[PDB]
DNA sequence: CCGTTTTCGTTGTTTTTTTCTGTCTCGTGCCTGGTGTCTTGGGTGTAATCC
C-alpha cells in the first residue's frame, strides 16, 4: 500500500514524465513505484544516489527533474512541480537514499 | 553565467534602439540587466517549449511546439 | 525527361530517385534500380495537375492527383507526387544565397516540366500553382499544415497524406467552434456527392475566420456557423437515407438562420443626454 | 463658457476629474492641462469604443447596444483587444 | 475611419447578400435534383 | 585543460578564464565578460615553461618577466600567438604597451 | 545585427531548459520572438529616457521596464 | 447623496456618434466600470512617474508619455494627438 | 444548517455545455472530475480574498465590490457589477 | 450563464462556510462570482483545446488541463 | 450612526420535457510489432614516443 508519504497536497504520489510517457510516482516505503506504461520499479537498497535539477544555472524552472541513479543505469523523472521538491527530499533522506542538489 | 557574447548582443540593442531614437546611449549596467532578461525569458519559454514537446509524446522541440506554448501563455493572440 | 525524381506513394520500402518520361497519352515513372518498379499515369486519369516551388520549403513538387485511384506496390492512392529535395555571419548569410540559386534552380526546371505535361495533354490538363499569401494554417488529419488555395482546389501537398478538396464538388461549409471570443475554429467540407466522407479541417486559427469567410464568399460556397461540433457520420446517413425529404424540409438554408432574430436586448436607462449638477 | 469643458470642447467633466485628481493622494501637487489632457483622452476612447458598439450592433439589425456588442467590438479589435485582454465582461 | 467601417461592412451585406442568394440557389438546386419519383423507387442496400 | 593568458602570462584553466576571466587582466581585457573568441585570442593553451612565483616584489624572475604586479601563480615563459590587431588598438587606446611574451618579439 | 545570435547560444539556452533535441527552424523562431521581446521592452526604456529628458539609457529605465511589464529583476538598484 | 457616473456623458458621447443607436442599463454599467478603470490606470502611472523621477506635480506631460507608455501605436498616436489638439485649444481660449 | 459535498451541483452538462461554448468536440470521463477540482481551488482562492476585504470592513454581508477587489487584485478585472 | 443559480450558490456558501461561520451575501456577489468563474472555465477550456488538437486528438483528457495549468504558472 | 424607501433575494409548489441511461452494434484510434539510418561507442590495427 502506499508509505507514509504525503505530497505538499495530501496526495499519496506526484505527477511527473518518464521520457514521453506522463505518469504517476509513488514514494512506498521500501522503494519508488512509477505507475505508468512503462511500470518502473526501483528498490532504496538499488539506488545509489538520487540528482534533483531545479533549472541548471539561470532562470527558474517551474518545474524540476529527478534523475535516479542505481547500478544498471539512471531513469530521468521530468516535469515535477517545484513545490513537491522539499517533501521528496526530505522523504528520500529519511528513507537513507544520498540526494545531490546541483 | 551568460550564454550570448556581449558585444553581439550590444550591437542588436543599438541596432533596435536606432529605430526609436538616433544618438542614444546605453550604460553598460542597462546591456547586463536587458541580456539577464532576456535569457531568463528564453530560459523560460525553453521550459515550457520542453514541456509541449514532451506533451504530444515527442524529444525533439519544433516551432508549432513555440507557438502553442506562446498562444497558451497569452503571449500570441 | 525529369531526372532524380523521388515518388510518393513508394512502389516498393526502399526510396529511390527515379526518372519521369512524358509519354503520348500519359507520363511513367521508372526507378534505374528495377525496371518492374514503373508507375504510369494516363493524362485522362488526371484530375488536377500541381506544381509548387520552394518558397519556404526544402522541397520542389509535382502532383498529380487522380479521377481513379491507382495500385501503386501495395496501396491504392489518389494521389501521386513527384519531389526532389534543396537541403544537404556574412559566410552563412552567403550560404543561404547559395541555397536560394538551388531553390531557383529546381523551380524553373520543375515548373517547365509541369507546363511541358500541360502542353503533352492537347489542353485536357491546367497547370496549378498554390496562392501562398492566400494560406491558412489548420489541421485536417494529424498535424499542423499550411492549407493552400489554388484556381481550382484547396491543397495541402508537402506532408502525407495529402489534401486535395475540389472547390467545385463542395456543396456547404460549415464553421463549428465560432462563438463569444473563442481561441481557435473548425471547418467542415460537405460535398455535392452524398456517399463522399466529410472533410474536417481542425484548430483553423480564429484571426483567420473572416478571411476564410470571405474567400468562401468569393469561390461561391454558402457557409453556416455553429458553437458546437455537428455530427456529420448522423446526418449524412439520414441525408442518404433519404435526399429529398431533407430539401423539402429545408435543406441547409433553414439550418444557416442568418437573421440574428434578436429583439429582447437588456432594456435602457433614461435617455438623458444633459449635464447634472 | 463658463465650464471649463467648454473651454476645451469636452464633453467629459473638467471639474470633477481635477477633484478626483486632487481627493486622490496622487501627488502633492496638479498641473492645469492635465485633467483636460486626461479628459480628451477619455472622451476619445469612449468614442472609438462606442463606434465600433454601434457597427456591431447594426449589422445584428438592432438599435440598443448590450454587453454582447461591447463584447464583440473588444475582441474584435486588435487594438482594443490587446488593451483589454484581462477583462471579462459580463454577459458578453 | 468611422466611413470605411461602414464601406467595409456595406461590401460585408453584400457577402451576406451573396451568401443567401447562395443558400436559395442550393435549396433551388437540392429540389430540381432529387425527385419524389426518385424516393419512392428507394433502394434497400443487404450485405454482401 | 590550462591555457596561457597572453597578456599577463598567467596559467589557468580555460573553462577557469571563460566563467571567472584573468585575475590581473580584466582591467583591461575583460576576459569573463569576452567569448571564446577573445579568450582564445588572449589566453593560449599552446605555450611552454611553466613557472611558479612566490613573491612578485622581490622575486627577480617576476622583474624579469614583467610579472612582479600581477597575482602570483602559474606562469608560463613562452606563449604560442599574439593578440590581434583590434585587441592592440583597444589597448593602445587605453594607454598600456602590449610587450609579446611569444619570444620572437625581444 | 540579428545574425549575432549564433546557432551555438541557441543551442546553449536550449540545454540549460533541458532541451535533448532541436529542430532547425527553432534559431528564426527564436530569433523572432527575442527581437519582439527586446522591442517591447527597449520601447518602453526609451519611453522612460525622454520622458526623464535625457539622451543615456539608465538602468533604471530598464528596470522600470520590466516592473511595467511584470517582468521584476533584482540587483540592478530596484 | 446622488452617487456619480459617467452614463449622461456617455450618452452625450453616443449621440454624437450614433444618433439613432441606444445603451442598455448594463451596458452603461460596463461602460463606467471601463473609464474608472482606465482613469485608475493612468493616475497610478502618473504617480509612479512622478516618484521616479523625484515630482510633486502631475503635468500634461506625465499622463501624455502615460498614455504613451499604456496605449499601442495607433491608439498612442491619436490619443495624443487629441488631449494635444484639446489641451492647446484650451489654453488658446 | 452546514453544507455538506455540493461539488456535484456542477452536473455533468454544466461541463459538457462549458466545454461546448469552449470547442471541444469529444470529452474523456475524467475532466469532469478535474474541472470540479480545479474550480474549487479557484474560487477557495477568490473567496478567500472576497471574505478578507468583507471582514477588515468590518461588516457581515459579502458585496459585490469585495468580489470586484478581489478578482482585481488576481488580474481578473470584471465590467458590469461595477467599477 | 449555463450552470444555474442556485447549485452554485449553496457551493459557494460551502466554501464561505470555512473562512467566517454564518456570512451574508450581496445582490451582485453570486453573480459575479459565477459570471468569473464560467469565463475563467471557458478560457480554460480553450487551452485544453489547443493541447489537445496539439497531441493530434479531438478528446481532451486531463493531462491537458494540468499542461495547460502549468504553463498559465497555476498551482 | 439612525431613519427612510422599495428592490430583489429567499421560500415554497406545481408542471414540462430535455438530459441522463440502460442496451446494442460497429469503428477508429490506442497500443504492440516491424523496421530505418543516424550518432555514437568499443575495438582492431598501424604506427609511435619515451627512457
Ligand atoms: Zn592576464
Amino acid at each position: 500500500t502506499p508509505g507514509s508519504f504525503q505530497s505538499q497536497h495530501m496526495q499519496p504520489g506526484v505527477n511527473c514524465s518518464l521520457k514521453a510517457s506522463e505518469g504517476q510516482i509513488y514514494l512506498l516505503d521500501k522503494c519508488l513505484f512509477f505507475a505508468t506504461k512503462p511500470c518502473v520499479y526501483l528498490p532504496y537498497s538499488g539506488i545509489i544516489s538520487v540528482v534533483t535539477s531545479r533549472g541548471t544555472g539561470q532562470s527558474t524552472s517551474r518545474t524540476f527533474d529527478i534523475e535516479v541513479q542505481f547500478s544498471g543505469g539512471s531513469h530521468t523523472f521530468a516535469n515535477i512541480n517545484k513545490d513537491e521538491q522539499k517533501p521528496i527530499e526530505d522523504f528520500l533522506k529519511g528513507q537513507g537514499v544520498r540526494v545531490k542538489n546541483e | 553565467e551568460l550564454l550570448i557574447r556581449k558585444l553581439p548582443f550590444q550591437r542588436l540593442v543599438r541596432e533596435i534602439a536606432q529605430d526609436f531614437k538616433t544618438d542614444l546611449r546605453f550604460q553598460s549596467a542597462a546591456i547586463g540587466a536587458l541580456q539577464e532578461a532576456s535569457e531568463a525569458y528564453l530560459v523560460g519559454l525553453f521550459e515550457d517549449t520542453n514541456l509541449c514537446a514532451i506533451h504530444a509524446k515527442r524529444v525533439t522541440i519544433m516551432p508549432k511546439d513555440i507557438q502553442l506554448a506562446r498562444r497558451i501563455r497569452g503571449e500570441r493572440a | 525527361k525529369l531526372e532524380n525524381v523521388f515518388v510518393r506513394p513508394a512502389p516498393d520500402s526502399k526510396r529511390v530517385t527515379g526518372t519521369l518520361f512524358i509519354h503520348q497519352n500519359g507520363i511513367r515513372y521508372q526507378s534505374p534500380v528495377r525496371s518492374d518498379h514503373r508507375v504510369d499515369i494516363l493524362f485522362s486519369n488526371i484530375k488536377h495537375l500541381f506544381f509548387q516551388p520552394c518558397k519556404e520549403e526544402l522541397m520542389v513538387i509535382i502532383h498529380c492527383h487522380l479521377k481513379t485511384p491507382l495500385m501503386i506496390g501495395k496501396k491504392k492512392t489518389f494521389d501521386v507526387q513527384f519531389y526532389r529535395e534543396v537541403s544537404d555571419d556574412e559566410d552563412e548569410l552567403e550560404q543561404e544565397q547559395e541555397e536560394r540559386r538551388r531553390k531557383a534552380l529546381l523551380d524553373k526546371e520543375f515548373r517547365r516540366f509541369a507546363e511541358e505535361i500541360s502542353e503533352a495533354s492537347n489542353g485536357l490538363l491546367d497547370l496549378e500553382t498554390p496562392f501562398r499569401e492566400l494560406g491558412f494554417t489548420g489541421v485536417p488529419f494529424r498535424s499542423s499544415v499550411l492549407c493552400l488555395p489554388t484556381r481550382d482546389c484547396l491543397i495541402q501537398l508537402i506532408d502525407t497524406p495529402f489534401l486535395v478538396v475540389t472547390l467545385e464538388e463542395i456543396e456547404v461549409a460549415h464553421l463549428e467552434r465560432v462563438q463569444f471570443g473563442l481561441k481557435n475554429f473548425d471547418l467542415v467540407f460537405v460535398f455535392k456527392d452524398f456517399s463522399k466522407p466529410v472533410v474536417h479541417i481542425n484548430t483553423i486559427p480564429i484571426e483567420m475566420l473572416e478571411f476564410v469567410k470571405q474567400w468562401l464568399t468569393d469561390v461561391d460556397i454558402p457557409y453556416s456557423e455553429g458553437a458546437v461540433n455537428l455530427n456529420w457520420g448522423t446526418i449524412m446517413k439520414t441525408i442518404q437515407a433519404d435526399p429529398y425529404e431533407f430539401f423539402e424540409n429545408g435543406g441547409w438554408s433553414f439550418l444557416g438562420g442568418g437573421e440574428s432574430d434578436d429583439e429582447e436586448s437588456e432594456e435602457e436607462e433614461s435617455e438623458f443626454q444633459v449635464s447634472d449638477e | 463658457a463658463k465650464t471649463r469643458s467648454s473651454r476645451a470642447g469636452l464633453q467629459f467633466p473638467v471639474g470633477r476629474v481635477h477633484r478626483l485628481l486632487r481627493k486622490g493622494n496622487y501627488s502633492e501637487r496638479v498641473g492645469a492641462g492635465a485633467p483636460v489632457y486626461l479628459a480628451a483622452v477619455l472622451e476619445y476612447l469612449t468614442a472609438e469604443i462606442l463606434e465600433l458598439a454601434g457597427n456591431a450592433a447594426r449589422d445584428n439589425k438592432k438599435t440598443r447596444i448590450i454587453p454582447r456588442h461591447l463584447q464583440l467590438a473588444i475582441r474584435n479589435d486588435e487594438e482594443l483587444n490587446k488593451l483589454l485582454g484581462r477583462v471579462t465582461i459580463a454577459q458578453g | 475611419r468611422n466611413e470605411t467601417t461602414n464601406t467595409e461592412e456595406e461590401k460585408e451585406r453584400l457577402r451576406k447578400e451573396i451568401q443567401k442568394q447562395l443558400h436559395e440557389k442550393i435549396q433551388k438546386e437540392g429540389l430540381a435534383r432529387f425527385n419524389k419519383s426518385d424516393a419512392q423507387d428507394g433502394n434497400e442496400n443487404h450485405a454482401v | 585543460r590550462e591555457r596561457a593568458c597572453m597578456l599577463c602570462g598567467i596559467v589557468l584553466p580555460g573553462r577557469v578564464f571563460m566563467q571567472n576571466g584573468c585575475p590581473n587582466c580584466d582591467s583591461v581585457l575583460n576576459l569573463r565578460d569576452s567569448d571564446q573568441a577573445t579568450v582564445n585570442e588572449c589566453t593560449s593553451s599552446s605555450f611552454e615553461g611553466l613557472v611558479a612565483v612566490g613573491d612578485n616584489e622581490h622575486s627577480w624572475v617576476a622583474k624579469w618577466l614583467r610579472v612582479d604586479r600581477f597575482q602570483p601563480g602559474l606562469y608560463a615563459v613562452r606563449v604560442d600567438g599574439r593578440l590581434p590587431s583590434d585587441i592592440v588598438a583597444a589597448l593602445e587606446q587605453y594607454g598600456v604597451y602590449y610587450r609579446p611574451r611569444d619570444g620572437s618579439v625581444i | 545585427n540579428i545574425q549575432g545570435i549564433t546557432k551555438p547560444a541557441i543551442r546553449r539556452l536550449a540545454r540549460r531548459g533541458g532541451v535533448k533535441r532541436i529542430s532547425g527552424l527553432i534559431y528564426e523562431e527564436t530569433r523572432g520572438v527575442l527581437k519582439v521581446f527586446l522591442e517591447n521592452v527597449i520601447r518602453d526604456a526609451v519611453t522612460y529616457t525622454e520622458h526623464a529628458k535625457r539622451k543615456t539609457v539608465t538602468a533604471m529605465d530598464v528596470v522600470y521596464a520590466l516592473k511595467r511589464q511584470g517582468r521584476t529583476l533584482y540587483g540592478f538598484g530596484g | 447623496s446622488r452617487k456619480e457616473s459617467y452614463s449622461i456623458y456617455v450618452y452625450k458621447v453616443l449621440k454624437q456618434v450614433h444618433p439613432d443607436t441606444g445603451i442598455s442599463s448594463k451596458a452603461m454599467g460596463i461602460m463606467n466600470s471601463f473609464v474608472n478603470d482606465i482613469f485608475e490606470r493612468i493616475a497610478g502611472e502618473a504617480s509612479r512617474l512622478a516618484h521616479y523621477n523625484k515630482r510633486s506635480t502631475i503635468t500634461s506631460r506625465e499622463i501624455q508619455t502615460a498614455v504613451r507608455l499604456l496605449l499601442p501605436g495607433e491608439l498612442a498616436k491619436h490619443a495624443v494627438s487629441e488631449g494635444t489638439k484639446a489641451v492647446t485649444k484650451y489654453t488658446s481660449a
